[PDB]
């Protein structure tokens, strides 16, 4: 029930940086002051919800961090310094494997596939994700830093998807705003399952 | 109003409490039974259930009474302080 | 030469961070205003130098960053963002290579 335009939000990312050039995305967490629970479907879609809350930076830093850089080979590279851990996807199947064993890169997956580079979200049909990335001009490398973990209570899964997005959002050139962020980080989650 | 803002904060853990019965385990309550008398109120952020502990103090002076019962009084070796700070800028994005 | 206290200088870390905890270090680049080449040996040695520069971020971030965590396993991983690569260290032959 909740996908909305979930199947078809079609973009067309593009190597929107020079080649030797990183994107840097981060983000503070958050403290909710007021109405949680509220925003949690179905009450919310029963009778719409109010929440106030405010973003915050630890120790001096934004806990959810986000690096994005060109790859040489037509693959996509995912690497996690809290889990410590890296992972290779080169295909459509694997991209969209959401609930692979052992995998912590779902939210990126997820993020990449709602960008463009799953079918359903291309506005561009390819035949497979290397011509993609080859039409594209080069891979992706992504890694990723939650140096809060999840279930902490502070926002950590949704502000990570969100700084994923937002990272992405600047490296391929998909011109979305910080309220179109968030929203694509509500269809990241739909398709999570979350 | 500082005040009524830190009460409200103190009655949205009520309302979390009175949803969530395991958002307050004994321990988190012990650790709130040490420093509630300094506070306007307090709450767990998000759904709680333990993690972070989230405390407007009455004025600076609580707030270092709080810190310093807090640090003599640790429930075990791995509580800490962390300083928050409101961010101005939300999410930053940057190119090298 | 230049080898001073380079092979005499003993060093005791310990673990000073909980378990869940990441280090994260972090600097700007820098500029040579003046100066430059003269701190380069041998010509230092002869007469010592004199450099101003400052430090600068670029597009508003510190291009230079570290991050430090706990591994559950008894070794060293090290991971290059810029590099994109990964390498595992178990010894101390490892580490001096």
């Amino acid at each position: 029930g909740l996908l909305d335009g979930i199947s078809n939000r079609k973009s067309t990312p593009k190597l929107d940086v020079y080649s030797d050039q990183i994107v840097w995305g981060r983000s503070p967490v958050r403290i909710d002051m007021a109405g949680g629970w509220t925003d949690t479907p179905p009450y919310s879609l029963y009778s719409g919800g109010n929440v106030v809350n405010l973003a915050i930076e630890l120790n001096g830093q934004p806990p959810l961090q986000v690096y994005v850089k060109p790859c040489k080979d037509f693959h996509i590279v995912l690497r996690s310094i809290d889990m410590g851990a890296m992972e290779i996807v080169s295909t459509f199947d694997e991209l969209q494997d959401y609930k692979k064993i052992g995998s912590p890169f779902s939210i990126p997956k997820a993020a990449l596939s709602l960008a463009g580079f799953a079918p359903a979200f291309s506005a561009v049909s390819y035949a497979s994700l290397e011509e993609q990335l080859k039409d594209f001009g080069a891979g992706i490398e992504v890694t990723l830093l939650a140096a809060i973990p999840a279930g902490s209570g502070l926002g950590t899964s949704s502000i990570l998807a969100s700084t994923v997005l937002g990272a992405i959002n600047d490296f391929c050139g998909l011109a979305w705003d910080k309220n179109e962020i968030c929203q694509r980080t509500l269809v990241l989650e739909q398709l999570l399952t979350t | 109003s500082f005040v009524e803002f830190g009460r409200l904060v103190g009655k949205t853990w009520e309302q979390n409490k009175a949803l969530d019965s395991g958002t307050n385990p004994p321990a988190v309550e012990a650790i709130i039974d040490l420093i509630k008398d300094y506070t306007l109120g307090y709450k767990l952020p998000g759904a709680g259930g333990g993690g972070y502990l989230y405390m407007v103090a009455k004025d600076p002076q609580a707030a270092v009474r709080i810190r310093k019962i807090l640090t003599e009084n640790a429930p075990n070796p791995r509580a800490r302080f962390v300083e928050m700070t409101l961010s101005d800028k939300g999410f930053q994005v940057s190119r090298s």
